[PDB]
């Protein structure tokens, strides 16, 4: 408001908690609009004769600080807490089934995503195994039993399953020909609590 | 007998589990735990209809080898039904027992649970296929023109003469009555338990199984008092503790003589000694009379009124003790004989005490045909993660919505009654039905229904002449459109005796035929359009 909004920035995701319809890119627009109507004046009188070098400028100088300090933290906060929300449930499978729209990437967040989906692929390749073996981590994990049988499940859309099945319906009845590999992203988006 | 084939069964399967009942979540659900035992992962079922099934398959059309289906057969010579099935392991455990032996046959694909004292059917297919009229087996299902290793042509009436002096017997098959047999999972406990499992609530479970329909008046027990030998030596014999029982989670499980009266338990009494029918038609309650001869019998218990308003539970102690202690001797002078039976009971711990059948009339009431469209197939889904020790806030949901249904039964009965609402139509009797109710959509409730007015008509208003005569019931559904509903039902007290009706409506429909379907592997229901039954009710007369 003058510095308040990121809690309202947030709020795109207020029902958006495990039973998510979809997600967007909020509250950037004419927020960062605002950052060139200002910097006129945060380097307006530079080592100037406007005032002949006196004392009196000294708000000035915070008043850019304090603007650049808000303005800064309330984007890493936008940024991280989308990284870690993401971050919670892209542990809950890999770039597998991505997210539930992939149209609220913040435009210049393909490189944020990406890099953080390369952290895994760091952990992968020396962990698991020194060549890397890609290791099993967070789902799939039925003891060793049959490879292929489907199941019943409580109706997830999104229908990314691109894993080794010709069309799988990745729903309550996604009840087809599902290999192992298939069905090797899901214990808890919104789907198994019960086979 | 799968001592021996049940150790075929680790790879992978298909569990599946043909239309709603009770026998077929006690029955599942204890192989759902037996097969996450041994470390498989496994398949259940809703069955909404044969169609509902074929698209199963066709939802799971690969080539899983062990697949099952539990309380079905009888639908389909099932090979011709099913064309990929080439070398498939299939099961049946079916106690709907009157199948054709097409489905018999042919062992590679089928399991012949064949076990009774009835050799009756052992030629009964050396003539169907294997011979044949107007079509080398070197029978008659080969040539007919005296090439088959008082005239040439005599061949075929013998072969006609034989064929159909035993449909005698093939029209007695299929074409005369249907039942059920035996049990669903009584079987698969006595299989289970070589196996080491003293799991007493798949006792229960087995327990909810059969008082389903050990319903004698229902669905016949038979083995009834036999089984308070078997079931017992089951149980009784094995005693884990001689000693030290006095303990709270799960007390091994009893058995004791008590009655099938609604809800004795959890309610007051003078409003569940009216919902029952054999306690009502017998005393004739929707009269005014026969809450006069039921106070003078309270006289004779001398129970108190206002007691007699109160929940049993919440009676005082010692009338609610010696309740059953007296009632068993002094309402067997008093038209009334044969509610008393034999069941189970046991507490999980403190909260109380629940009766041994008391889940199945909420099962039954779970059936919610709501508007929605999924809510069938999530009640199965409740249903079987009801039967735990766990999940109980639903439980007793269950029970209130059991007991206002069956006192909204009751508020139709009088209403169709003494507006004489009993057509009688010719050689049976007729029931007619307007608009819908969310109460007796389905047939499972529109047979109880049914099982009130014919007691109480065709018992009080006649001489002995027809007091033995079938029933039928309209029912309508403002669901779909109008179809119009119908069920077949027997007359009274034929234990043995059942249903003409496994395909006898089927009569005018050979006559004329009209939109008809069976679509349930029940056969004693058909559905049909909604008001093209007139023409068709003059044909059904005979």
């Amino acid at each position: 408001m003058f510095g308040e909004k990121a809690f309202d920035l947030l709020k795109e995701l207020e029902r958006s908690s495990q039973t998510i319809p979809a997600f967007d890119d909020d509250g950037v627009r004419q927020v960062l609009e605002e950052i060139k109507a200002i910097f006129e004046e945060n380097v307006a009188q530079a080592s100037s004769y406007n005032a002949s070098g006196d004392r009196s400028l000294w708000p000035l100088l915070n008043f850019r600080h304090a603007a650049l300090q808000r303005n800064k933290r309330c984007l890493l906060a936008y940024l991280y807490e989308r990284c870690r929300r993401i971050k919670a449930l892209r542990w809950e499978f890999g770039p597998i089934i991505p997210g539930d729209i992939k149209q609220a990437l913040c435009e210049p967040e393909v490189t944020f995503f990406n890099n953080y989906s390369k952290s895994l692929a760091a952990y992968m390749c020396s962990a698991g195994y020194n060549q890397g073996l890609p290791i099993d981590l967070t789902n799939n994990l039925r003891p060793p039993k049959s490879l292929y049988i489907e199941v019943r499940c409580m109706e997830d859309y999104g229908k990314f399953e691109l894993d080794d099945g010709e069309v799988i319906h990745l729903k309550k009845n996604s009840q087809h020909y599902l290999p192992r590999a298939q069905v090797e992203s899901l214990v808890r988006q919104g789907i198994l609590h019960h086979i | 007998l799968r001592n021996d084939f049940y150790r075929q069964l680790v790879g992978k399967r298909i569990l599946i589990v043909v239309n709603y009942d009770i026998d077929a979540i006690c029955a599942s659900r204890i192989l759902q735990a037996l097969f996450k035992y041994d470390h498989m992962l496994y398949t259940v079922v809703p069955i909404m209809g044969v169609t509902g099934l074929k698209r199963a398959y066709g939802e799971h059309q690969g080539d899983v080898k062990y697949v099952v289906l539990v309380n079905c057969g009888g639908c389909v010579d099932i090979v011709e039904l099913l064309q990929p099935s080439d070398d498939v392991t299939f099961f049946i455990c079916d106690s709907h027992r009157p199948l054709d032996v097409c489905n018999i046959y042919s062992d590679r694909q089928v399991c012949i649970l064949g076990d009774a004292s009835l050799e009756e059917n052992i030629p009964a297919f050396e003539t169907i296929f294997y011979d044949s009229e107007g079509e080398d087996s070197g029978a008659g299902e080969s040539d007919q023109e005296d090439q088959a290793p008082h005239e040439q042509r005599i061949l075929k009436q013998r072969a006609r003469r034989q064929w159909e002096s035993e449909r005698d017997r093939i029209m007695f098959e299929y074409t005369q009555f249907s039942y059920y047999g035996r049990s669903a999972a009584l079987m698969v406990f006595e299989l289970a338990w070589k196996l080491s499992k003293d799991n007493m609530d798949l006792l229960w479970w087995a327990i909810v199984g059969i008082t389903e329909q050990l319903l004698l008046g229902k669905i016949e027990s038979g083995a009834y008092t036999l089984e308070l030998e078997q079931i017992q030596s089951h149980v009784s014999r094995l005693t884990n503790k001689t000693n030290d029982q006095n303990t709270m989670s799960a007390s091994k499980i009893t058995f004791e003589n008590d009655l099938h009266l609604v809800l004795y338990r959890h309610w007051p009494v003078t409003e569940s000694m009216r919902y029952s029918r054999y306690s009502s038609c017998q005393l004739k309650l929707w009269t005014l009379r026969g809450e006069k001869r039921l106070h003078e019998l309270l006289l004779e218990m001398g129970l108190p009124l206002v007691h007699a308003r109160q929940t049993y539970g919440a009676m005082d102690l010692v009338l609610r003790k010696e309740f059953f202690s007296m009632v068993e001797r002094l309402a067997e002078k008093y038209d009334i004989a044969d509610i008393v039976y034999g069941t189970f009971t046991l507490s999980y711990g403190y909260r109380s005490r629940y009766a041994a059948a008391d889940y199945v009339y909420a099962l039954l009431a779970i059936m919610e045909s709501v508007k929605k469209h999924k809510t069938p197939e999530d009640c199965f889904l409740e249903a079987s993660d009801a039967l735990s020790r766990q999940h109980k806030q639903l439980l007793s949901a269950g029970i209130d919505q059991a007991k206002l249904l069956h006192a909204a039964v009751f508020r139709q009965v009088q209403s169709s009654l003494e507006a004489r609402q009993v057509h009688s139509a010719g050689s049976f009797f007729y029931y007619v039905l307007q608009e819908e109710h969310a109460f007796f959509s389905y047939p499972y409730a529109l047979g109880l229904l049914a099982r009130f007015l014919l007691r109480g008509h065709v018992a009080t208003s006649r001489a002995r002449q027809a007091s033995d005569l079938p029933l039928i019931a309209s029912c309508p559904l403002n669901a779909s459109e109008g179809m119009c509903l119908l069920v077949g039902i027997v007359p009274v007290r034929e234990d043995s005796p059942r249903n003409f009706f496994g395909k006898a409506f089927e009569q005018a429909a050979q006559k004329s035929g009209v939109a008809l379907l069976q679509d349930f592997f029940e056969p004693a229901v058909v559905q049909l359009r909604q008001s093209d039954l007139t023409r068709f009710l003059d044909s059904l007369t005979v």
